[PDB]
RNA sequence: UAGCGGCGAGCGAACGGGGAGCAGCCCAGAGCCUGAAUCAGUGUGUGUGUUAGUGGAAGCGUCUGGAAAGGCGCGCGAUACAGGGUGACAGCCCCGUACACAAAAAUGCACAUGCUGUGAGCUCGAUGAGUAGGGCGGGACACGUGGUAUCCUGUCUGAAUAUGGGGGGACCAUCCUCCAAGGCUAAAUACUCCUGACUGACCGAUAGUGAACCAGUACCGUGAGGGAAAGGCGAAAAGAACCCCGGCGAGGGGAGUGAAAAAGAACCUGAAACCGUGUACGUACAAGCAGUGGGAGCACGCUUAGGCGUGUGACUGCGUACCUUUUGUAUAAUGGGUCAGCGACUUAUAUUCUGUAGCAAGGUUAACCGAAUAGGGGAGCCGAAGGGAAACCGAGUCUUAACU
């Protein structure tokens, strides 16, 4: 029947206004002191998926 | 729109948009398709190699003999073994819009006027159920293959028609794309192009 | 639907064999073994379809060379002195005069030595 | 026109695949899959977001977020759609009678998009800065 | 979707809205109207339905043929041209159907309604205790103890009781709403071992049930159980009188019926592998995927003798099967004895993309009604606005104290 959402990608993507999917960044739940303040800086604001992996979490969030 | 009429001679008026456009073949194709494939009843059922009647054992053991590998008697392969594929009841109703259908009638309609083959009359009339009265009746307005589409209820028409095994009588309102392309000569009362009129608008 | 299919299969087997007459065995009885012997014939007339200029080429040259040594040349010495002399005359109308009609191939013979020398 | 005559447009009805037919088929004996590979076996195939063993995408991710129960019962209304309503006056049960919101709205806004003419009377509608100059442009009384 | 989730695989509501259908009452108890609403059970009469049934229209002459229902011309019925037969395709030969009627008897039902139990009706009072909650251990709700609401209880415990209590998704206070711990209840909905009518872009004997037949039979298995094959003469048996060979047999030959016996029961059609016979050609000095290119001769058919074709093929150049799996096959790697029949990318529901049709800031309806593929139904869905975790802002928005 209806295609089930996987909901990880539910719950780690938003799609946005002309399609394309944007995402939180990874390393950066714990160990932090190690690692500098501009990494952190940068890993901060949420950005956008790739060329490549689209397709991939298109087929998990089928419903937009 | 003009009509003319030839048993009283009179000139109905309807606009271009119901009865003056031009003729679509894809859109009045696709109609007939979907009126077709919504008349198929569809009640055919195969039986699966899951529910041919048999045993569960394998007919032979796995490694050892000369024989094939074979582990089920029920197999679609074997001898009454099931249909591989097998069918089911199923709804096969092609969904045509509402938009789309009205379409196709107005299509049909204008092609029936310009292909010259919509007999308009005032009404239709017998006085007893008489199909031999209705045949007599036919063959004065000369036709062979006739649909007449009523303007008002006519259950006396209903009676002498039921036997006829070329005449059709419908209403106006429950017309249908098969009917009005497949039967040559189509007679329509004034009243049910006033209703056809309003039916489409 | 229910498709049955056995005039189908009569029909193809039937046209098989039709081609597949005139072979020894049971290369002209079995449909398994006929359709191998039909394509494999079928292959060999493609090749031969080709080798069969090679090998009328190579027989041409053979009369031709025959004829010349009767004459007194060799078919090389022969080839070289009528492209010489400037005739366009080929080898299967060569081959054909060489042994239909001999007289005339002495007149190519020495308007060739005539070319040459 | 008669019934058998009605061929349908040049481009509409596809072929479609038959697969495994033949050599003239294209389609030939494998039927597009290949060999002995898992997506050329009966059933075969792997399941959404499998990258191998290794961690998928929507793993190596972090979540983010919550979701508001305030959210979806706010809806946004253009001002081409003021010129829906019957009556010359939007208010909340006005437009979810006129069938611009839905039943499930609490709060509303109004968006400058498209264009309005007629005077309307926007009464407990939070407009924008936009869309409340292009009504008081038009002649309403935004409240 | 909100959620649950080694937050993995997956599981997945509800609030709300459209429809189908809609029926509400009693004991928790006494007085006083005192038999009225009522349902259950038992019966007389009407109507309707079932279990037998009855009537039921309308055609002839000729050529073909074994036979006409066929062709030819000429008529008639039709509220009946649905169908099934009949010596070849029948509205008018038969059985029917449409329609119009018919049941002494049992009878399902709508009741008209008698009989037996039954009491509505009024007022005052009563307001379901080892129970709700609580601790522990489990289970059901989408919810896996998670901050876990709510429901059920295996065990220990345990109140208030209408100024009281339950709930409103930990919990607390206001508010809203409702009154558990005793019952009963029609309909819409699920199903077909059956009993009839009807339909099939369902099968037509390796199919359809396993079973067109004297099938869960033969048969196998101690037993549970497993489980086949097997339809067709013709129109009607008119199923071969008689005679001959033979063993007072089998089988045949003539005669006979016959449209047909090359339809004779081992029976319509009668294919292929396979096995023979008769004729033309080749074959006993010859090497191998057996063919193909060339090619004399021989025989048979034809004619501007000429020309050819058809059958054969001495001799000769080339030529190491097919499939699969492979870096790679004549491979001495796999599979096939051959034929005939069956045998393998389908279906449902969603989504995305392309093609095409309708309408185009609009497009479309789903259930459901509707003797009904029409038309209603706009509940909903998608799109016209994005940004943000979110409130909120909105052609901008977020970051930031603020961004050029
Ligand atoms: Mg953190
Ligand atoms: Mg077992
Ligand atoms: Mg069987
Ligand atoms: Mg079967
Ligand atoms: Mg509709
Ligand atoms: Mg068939
Ligand atoms: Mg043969
Ligand atoms: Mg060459
Ligand atoms: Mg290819
Ligand atoms: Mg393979
Ligand atoms: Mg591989
Ligand atoms: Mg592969
Ligand atoms: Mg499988
Ligand atoms: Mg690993
Ligand atoms: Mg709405
Ligand atoms: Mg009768
Ligand atoms: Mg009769
Ligand atoms: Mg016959
Ligand atoms: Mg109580
Ligand atoms: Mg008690
Ligand atoms: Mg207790
Ligand atoms: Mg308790
Ligand atoms: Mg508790
Ligand atoms: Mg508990
Ligand atoms: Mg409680
Ligand atoms: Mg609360
Ligand atoms: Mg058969
Ligand atoms: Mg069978
Ligand atoms: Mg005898
Ligand atoms: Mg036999
Ligand atoms: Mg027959
Ligand atoms: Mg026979
Ligand atoms: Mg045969
Ligand atoms: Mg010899
Ligand atoms: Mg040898
Ligand atoms: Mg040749
Ligand atoms: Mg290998
Ligand atoms: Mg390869
Ligand atoms: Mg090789
Ligand atoms: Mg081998
Ligand atoms: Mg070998
Ligand atoms: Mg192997
Ligand atoms: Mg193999
Ligand atoms: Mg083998
Ligand atoms: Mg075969
Ligand atoms: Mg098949
Ligand atoms: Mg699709
Ligand atoms: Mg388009
Ligand atoms: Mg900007």
């Amino acid at each position: 029947p209806k295609i089930k959402t996987v909901r990880g990608a539910a719950k780690r993507f938003k799609k946005t206004g002309k399609g394309g999917f944007k995402h939180k960044h990874a390393n950066l739940r714990h160990i932090l002191t190690k690692k500098a303040t501009k990494r952190k800086r940068h890993l901060r604001p949420k950005a956008m998926v790739s060329k490549g992996d689209l397709g991939l979490v298109i087929a998990c969030l089928p419903y937009a | 729109m003009e009509l003319v009429l030839k048993d009283a001679q009179s000139a109905l008026t309807v606009s271009e948009t119901t009865f003056g456009r031009d003729f679509n073949e894809a859109l009045v194709h696709q109609v007939v398709v979907a009126y077709a494939a919504g008349a198929r009843q569809g009640t055919r059922a195969q039986k699966t190699r899951a529910e041919v009647t048999g045993s569960g054992k394998k007919p032979w053991r796995q490694k050892g003999t000369g024989r094939a590998r074979s582990g089920s008697i029920k197999s679609p392969i074997w001898r009454s073994g099931g249909v591989t594929f097998a069918a089911r009841p199923q709804d096969h109703s092609q969904k045509v819009n509402k938009k789309m259908y009205r379409g196709a009638l107005k299509s049909i309609l204008s092609e029936l006027v310009r292909q010259d083959r919509l007999i308009v009359v005032e009404k239709f009339s017998v006085e007893a159920p008489k199909t031999k009265l209705l045949a007599q009746k036919l063959k004065d307005m000369a036709l062979e293959d006739v649909l007449i589409i009523t303007g008002e209820l006519d259950e006396n028409l209903f009676l002498a028609a039921r036997n006829l095994h070329k005449v059709d009588v419908r209403d106006a309102t429950g017309i249908d794309p098969v009917s009005l392309i497949a039967f040559d000569k189509v007679v329509m009362t004034a009243d049910a192009v006033k209703q056809v009129e309003e039916m489409l608008a | 639907a229910r498709v049955k299919r056995g005039v189908i299969a009569r029909a193809r087997h039937k046209k098989i064999l039709k081609q597949a007459k005139g072979y020894y065995g049971a290369r002209s009885r079995v449909y398994r073994v006929a359709f191998q012997a039909v394509i494999k014939a079928g292959q060999y007339a493609y090749r031969d379809r080709r080798q069969r200029k090679r090998q009328f080429r190579q027989l041409w040259i053979a009369r031709i060379n025959a004829a010349a040594r009767q004459n007194g040349i060799s078919y090389s010495k022969f080839i070289n002195g009528l492209k010489k002399a400037s005739v366009e005359i080929d080898r299967k109308i060569l081959a054909d005069i060489a042994v239909f009609d001999k007289v005339a191939f002495t007149a190519l013979v020495e308007k060739a030595k005539a070319a040459l020398a | 026109m008669r019934l058998n005559t009605l061929s349908p447009a040049e481009g509409s009805k596809k072929a479609g695949k038959r697969l495994g037919r033949g050599i003239g088929s294209g389609l030939g004996k494998t039927g597009g899959r290949g060999h002995k590979g898992q997506k050329s076996r009966s059933g075969g195939g792997v399941r959404r977001g499998f990258e191998g063993g290794q961690m998928p995408l929507y793993r190596r991710l972090p979540k983010f977020g919550f979701t508001s129960r305030k959210a979806a019962i706010t809806a946004e209304i253009r001002l081409s759609d003021l010129a829906k309503v019957e009556g010359g006056v939007v208010d909340l049960n006005t437009l979810k009678a006129a069938n611009i919101i839905g039943i499930q709205i609490e709060f509303a806004k109004v968006i400058l998009a498209g264009e309005v003419t007629t005077p309307v009377t926007v009464r407990g509608l939070r407009v924008t800065k936009g869309a409340r100059a292009a009504i008081e442009a038009a002649g309403g009384k935004i409240e």
